[PDB]
């Protein structure tokens, strides 16, 4: 079981939450606002922090101490990267994973060992089948 | 080397007037529209509209390993990544940078970022100043690890009428300068400290309630 | 007794956070309504939408002659206006106000309000360190008349080598603190002023000069 | 084959980019001049400058001798516009419209526009 | 059926407030708080505040089968979006939009939204009509290919039976200091309904 | 003469866009800092960012005896002084303005400001055409005091001659299928979009004898 | 029969000024919280015509145009002349310049601006 | 003669201006913006200084040093407030009249000695009769 917490409950950011938590493993889902957390399905386990990602009383609320995984998945490329910054430099968190929306962004992050997912990165793949 | 002011309505006016004035080539980066066309009227620095947290915009900036990239926006967030930015991919080892939140203070230094002091932690020091006047309260906090504290000398108090010799103040403390009715006094041995007056403290944290259980 | 925040976005944020932190009771008074409904949810204090420098906003956040307000808006004309209203008005004793323009601290002094730091002379002070590191640039000013500088050392110093009572330091200027390596040292006769060892001094405006000549 | 990307931002000139590599005759359009940038060296391509909800712009681009049409900005709306005039105005048999709301992606493919959702792409890599 | 009134400002307003004179039911969609407000205290409607390209929204709304969307925004992107979305998503038969690019028109006829007669291109038949008195001035335009014109010379002192018009042309009324006469043969402000295939005929005679 | 455009964000430029292309000379004077930029890129024409009621601003566009204000503010108490400005202090004879409470129609042609149809009339007639489809809807009103109508029935295989209609009415023209037919007597109308011009002391039974 | 529109700082004061004087007052403005007397009270925006109705100016003796915006004051100036054909008409004016255009309409004006330059002429001496 | 200072060139600004100047004072007109000084007349001998009245740098500029009367004319309280609070407590101007819109805010003024004109104050004078 390995402890993941989740930054951003959204569209993208919950379908991570609940794949984790049906996967047995303890999620925490952390959110800006709580109405997010509608998205978070019926069998779910996991504890969820209410509150600014960017405030570093939220993320000391995280318990990232304990954190085998950090998704930085926010709707703001800078607040998940600040995320994954204070999760791999302030937490120690071993894997931390950032959505990165600007594809010219990509590049600082893992220039700080944070992986990334990029939804433009992933597109031109499928945008490659369309000729 | 020019002074890149990366945004910030109206500290980062007057930081540029400031640094004019001090003979320096500043370059402002600013995303509102507004405020750039009237910053370019009134400031004879370069105004850069635009995002400063976009590669192209620092790149139209022209900002340079040794240029001083001074980050004033409200968000910590964009502050870390647009010092990062700079300091990764542009080489710049000089940045200043507004950290909104306490509590981020931290892992700016520990990124190397040089900060300006909190200002809300200024605030919040000058406001309980003002409500416990009696009371030893922080100024500026020097290094990691030392603060420079400052208490008044009340008529009752048991500090009156000590010689600062006398006084048994902790080994990592200093009773830094005494201001006897807005004049500098130098703490010698025989100095002794009078009503209505102010000693400022440089002490260290692992023995600060010490310090002011003996100087209160 | 509540610290009544009159408006000024993030940093009102963060000062609210803190005072509620350190027990205080706290009126954050904004005109922004979205940023209104933003503190009413995270910060537990009270949360008057409206103009402070209406006589009505201040009556409806019931400031009392005790409260300390806190201005904190970008806009030095207003924030003396609602110092004033809240001090005349209210007969509030206690007043903190942020000044933008350095400029403005002076009539802020005269009028008895009593202000923080500003902040675009500490980002001056930081800004021109970081370009000048080996001067001696001014901390965060003291008393009226009294700056509190520091400087580094460089191995090609006069300093260097020097003993702190054979040093010649003019009669209003103190030698507070050296920190030598992220380690404060008192500062005794027999202390010698060592290559790197970062020397905190307190001088008064009128011999500033001689005693950088000295030190530096 | 002649394809038009409306919208060179950072996913748009991506399109361009591999587009006019690839040897294909690119039409890029866009609402400012300054998004040419992202278009790299190698681009023997046209640019149109112009809004793509004008319909005068839409014209511009030649979208009738088209093989296919991107829009790729990052308004839905101006999309589906774009797209909308691609299929019914223009005829263009491919169109391919880059859309950011999901619940969105429905009305495109009921009137014929193929969609590249980020979404719906990262749903994929959110399930990892 | 109820009139669902998509977000426009003032004119949104006006139209509310006609709706409701006119005994109907306004569901009035706009996305500015602030105007939302305004409208809920003065307008006797059903204010929801939030995006009308939102199928949530429109949910919320409760935009039925048989309602009537009229949609007033200034982006004709997003106008064309929100009709297609009430009419695909929702069923609604019947979409009245305003087009702001007169060049727009043909899209939103062609997807068969129904539009209010374009605002600029009134507005230049006004404005040209007053630079240009004494030529024929196009008023509102009927169905796609006859064009409503006016005019106010050789015509003088000519009977209306005598006047060789092209086939296709009809002079619909004259309206003789600011009274309305029914052109018989014998009749000697013209107004005239032609088709354009048969316009630079009409003018010219 | 020039036509000077006195604001109105998106109307504004659809409007300067068509003056233009009929060769026209255009001022466009908008408060809008933000759009006059976007014109001043777009549109080839002048434009005066500031305030049109603004006696100094209309100095500055240079507005002529002779040119044509068309004032397109969403606020009519805006629009009547424009307009009075324009007319009065600048001596403009051709001024054309939007109007938004068509109640409001009325003051502005007392003036002698020559208005667009109003938006919302049109709208409203267009809505309740489409909600009520098979009765007499109007389409666009003209001179004042008469107004220019449209619309198992019992008009269907009646003689266009044979039909009563009052005096001041008038069956201008019938379209057949999206064809304009000329209403001769021998016209017969079947099960058929006739339009119609009637005063409106006469609309009431024009409507009752064409339904 | 006084007809004051806008109820503000300085419309009310009118206001009452008629209303104790035993005039017939109708007071018109955009919110009710500004009417905090036998008068009537309607709450409506002055620049909508069924407004302008609603206060009968029909039967107004004075019609006084006072809210804060002069393009709004002159159009209610403007119905009340030349719509309900008030005899007077009274307009609250605060940009100077466009204190013209008004009296060219034969619109009677307050303009605050020409009544403080009588009293800073004294200041001065 | 009176070396006046007259804070914001505006409609009722520029005309304490014109009507100083022709009555032969020295005038200095301080605005945040060039073009309001189109509003002062052809017979104008004074100096104009552009510059925003809350900076003190441009209260410096303007030499109410040699004033003998500062007008905080602009159309802001808050900056009107803060130009007389300079010219009374900064360069001590024995005449400071400053224009004041909100008629509550007339009493924090005349509490720092600064006569007000006030349009409000002035109209319910008319309104009266
Ligand atoms: N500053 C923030 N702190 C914490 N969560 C945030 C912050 N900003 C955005 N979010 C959340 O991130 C999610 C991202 O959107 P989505 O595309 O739906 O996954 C939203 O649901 C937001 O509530
Ligand atoms: N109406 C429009 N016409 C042309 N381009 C547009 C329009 N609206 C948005 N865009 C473009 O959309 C692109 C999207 O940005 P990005 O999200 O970085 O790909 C920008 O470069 C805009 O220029
Ligand atoms: N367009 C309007 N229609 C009706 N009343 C208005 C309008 N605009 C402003 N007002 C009112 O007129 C008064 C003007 O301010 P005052 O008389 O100085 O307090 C305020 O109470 C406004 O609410
Ligand atoms: N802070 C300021 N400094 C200098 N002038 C100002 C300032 N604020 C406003 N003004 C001027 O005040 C005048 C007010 O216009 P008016 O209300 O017509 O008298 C304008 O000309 C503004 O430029």
């Amino acid at each position: 079981s390995k402890y993941i917490v989740i930054f951003g409950c959204g569209r993208l950011g919950s379908l991570i939450a609940n794949l984790a938590s049906s996967s047995g493993h303890s999620v925490v889902v952390v959110d800006k606002n709580e109405y997010a957390f509608h998205r978070l399905n019926s069998e779910f386990s996991g504890f969820t922090v209410v509150g600014d990602a960017a405030e570093f009383e939220t993320l000391k609320e995280c318990g990232m101490e304990k954190a085998d995984m950090v998704f930085a998945f926010t709707n703001d490329d800078s607040t998940n990267f600040f995320i994954s910054m204070n999760a791999r430099y302030m937490f120690n968190v071993e894997n931390v994973i950032a959505r990165v929306y600007d594809p010219e962004k990509i590049k600082i992050f893992e220039e700080n060992g944070i992986k990334t997912i990029c939804p433009a990165v992933l597109m031109i793949e499928k945008v490659k089948e369309f000729i | 080397m020019k002074v890149i002011i990366i945004g910030g309505e109206t500290t980062a006016y007057y930081l540029a007037r400031s640094m004019l004035s001090r003979k320096y080539g500043v370059v402002i980066i600013n995303k509102d529209r507004e405020l750039c066309e009237e910053f370019a009227k009134k400031l004879k620095a370069t105004i850069i509209h635009g995002d400063g947290s976009h590669k192209e915009i620092l790149r139209d900036a022209e900002v340079s390993k040794n240029d001083v990239v001074v980050i004033l926006t409200p968000r910590d967030e964009v502050n870390l990544f647009i010092a990062q930015l700079v300091m990764k991919d542009f080489g710049v080892k000089r940045v200043v940078s507004l950290v909104n939140d306490p509590g981020n203070m931290e892992i700016f230094k520990k990124m190397g970022i040089t900060t300006v002091l909190n200002l809300t932690t200024l605030i919040t020091n000058t406001v309980e100043a003002l409500i416990f006047p009696d009371e030893f309260s922080s100024i500026i906090p020097l290094e990691q690890g030392i603060e420079f504290l400052s208490v008044n000398v009340e008529e009752d108090s048991p500090v009156v009428g000590k010689k600062l010799k006398d006084l048994p103040l902790p080994r990592d403390s200093i009773i830094a300068a005494i201001v006897r009715g807005g004049v500098l006094v130098v703490p010698r041995g025989d100095t002794e400290i009078l009503s209505g007056d102010k000693l400022y403290v440089i002490v260290s944290a692992e023995a600060k309630e010490t310090v002011e259980e003996t100087l209160l």
